């Protein structure tokens, strides 16, 4: 199948497709992790179906991750906003940990909400050393962790939700992983912004000693999570998302279609410049080049493509022989 | 000393299938299965796929070329249209 892009940013491409779904880009282990992604049937979980023989196929969610939102709409949320995702962020996560899996990633970015609103996790069976904004203390000091390691990076995703950027974003991330540990819990940059409720959900999940620290079922019951709203409050940033994603779509394409004036007239009858402007003889004469060798760009990619399962298939020839 | 031979496609006839292919879209390309074909009579088709790529290449210059020789043209003659004037 073949859709266009999403994004990419961490790893490699994760692509659109329709067969809805959505694919993302030592191999008896790959196959397990998978198979193991799918026994999970959750509302609060983005759903995996299979791994075509590395391409991973998984639920499609239209919204796009809480990071994407916020960097689309250039704003961050506020606290109504963070309640009603982290509400239904911390449910799937109690989730996971109820089949004694750890999620082991979870950062703004791989928190996916549908059209509806519906927060939903991913990524937690595909993640010498790589960024440590979101770990806990003791995944980055390689001490054992348990299931509450991930409330640690949802207090830090709590942080990068309402001032766009984790702790320590700025600074070198090899220095930040020596830090963490010893450095105290963070906090806000602008504390009085923010609520009684929000700053001590945030207390209690960004507790550096792992067994004083809550848990996914117990921070169902914080008052930042009882005053949480509806689903329906995220129905105007994911509508302000969209059509911010559609309309430079649209400016892509029509600025697309707009360069198809100035290749060459096919019939091949240049009369008609008896009625253009100077100006705009002028335009053609100097877009002629670069138009050019955009059309024979995409012919010798075309030609290319096609010509090569022919010569992929002499070549299977020839070892055989 | 040594002869090369003229390119032997430009003489031979070149399947109208063939063209079909080449102008098949993006998608539908691996459509076609070549395992079945013999090691030398595939030869014989991406040779000619070269060959398609040529004279669809030579249009596309020559166009580009009648073009470009017209727009001159033209802006000569309002060039001297104007001088005409003054
Ligand atoms: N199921 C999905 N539906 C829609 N968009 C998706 C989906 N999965 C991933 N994406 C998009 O993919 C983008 C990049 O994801 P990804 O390549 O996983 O990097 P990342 O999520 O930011 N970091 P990581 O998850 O650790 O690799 C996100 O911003 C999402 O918008
Ligand atoms: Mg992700």
């Amino acid at each position: 199948d073949v859709l266009e892009k999403l994004g990419e940013g961490s790893y490699g491409s994760v692509f659109k497709a329709i067969h809805v779904v959505a694919i993302k880009q030592d191999l008896q282990e790959i196959i397990k992790e998978i198979s193991i992604m799918q026994q999970c049937d959750s509302p609060y979980v983005v759903k995996y179906y299979g791994s075509y023989f590395l391409w991973i196929v998984m639920e499609y969610c239209g919204a796009g991750s809480v990071s994407d939102i916020i960097r689309l709409r250039n704003k961050t949320l506020i606290e109504d906003e963070i309640a009603t995702i982290l509400k239904s962020t911390l449910k799937g996560l109690e989730y996971l940990h109820f089949m004694r899996k750890i999620h082991r990633n979870i950062k703004a970015g791989n928190i996916l909400l549908n059209t509806e609103g519906h927060a939903k996790l991913a990524d937690f069976g595909v993640a010498v050393i790589g960024t440590p904004f979101w770990m806990a203390p003791e995944v980055i000091q390689e001490i054992g962790y348990n299931c509450v390691a991930d409330i640690w990076s949802l207090g830090i995703t709590s942080i990068e939700m309402a001032e766009g950027k984790p702790p320590y974003a700025d600074i070198h991330p090899m220095r930040a992983i020596f830090m963490i540990p010893t450095n105290p819990p963070p906090t806000f940059r602008k504390p009085e912004l923010w609520s009684d409720d929000f700053t001590d959900f945030v207390k209690k999940c960004l507790v550096k000693n792992p067994e004083q620290r809550a848990t996914a079922t117990q921070l169902l019951q914080h008052p930042f999570i009882k005053n949480a709203k509806p689903v329906s409050i995220l129905r105007d940033l994911i509508t302000e998302a969209m059509e911010i994603k559609a309309k430079r779509h649209e400016e892509q394409q029509r600025e697309l279609e707009e360069e198809e004036n100035w290749k060459v007239p096919q019939d091949g009858d240049f009369d008609f410049l008896k009625n253009l402007s100077l100006e705009e003889l002028q335009m053609r004469l100097k877009a002629l080049d670069p138009m050019m060798e955009r059309e024979i760009e995409e012919l010798r990619q075309r030609y290319t493509a096609k010509r090569q399962p022919i010569l992929d298939a002499m070549d299977a020839k020839k070892r055989r022989q | 000393s040594l002869l090369v031979p003229a390119n032997p496609y430009h003489t031979a006839e070149i399947p109208d299938w063939l063209q079909v292919y080449a102008r098949a879209p993006v998608k539908y390309d691996h459509i076609l299965k070549w395992e079945l074909f013999q090691l030398a009579d595939l030869d014989t088709y991406q040779g000619m796929l070269k060959l398609l790529f040529m004279k669809e290449l030579e249009q596309i210059v020559k166009m580009y070329e009648a073009y470009r020789q017209a727009l001159l043209t033209e802006l000569e003659n309002r060039k001297q249209r104007q001088q005409w004037y003054a």
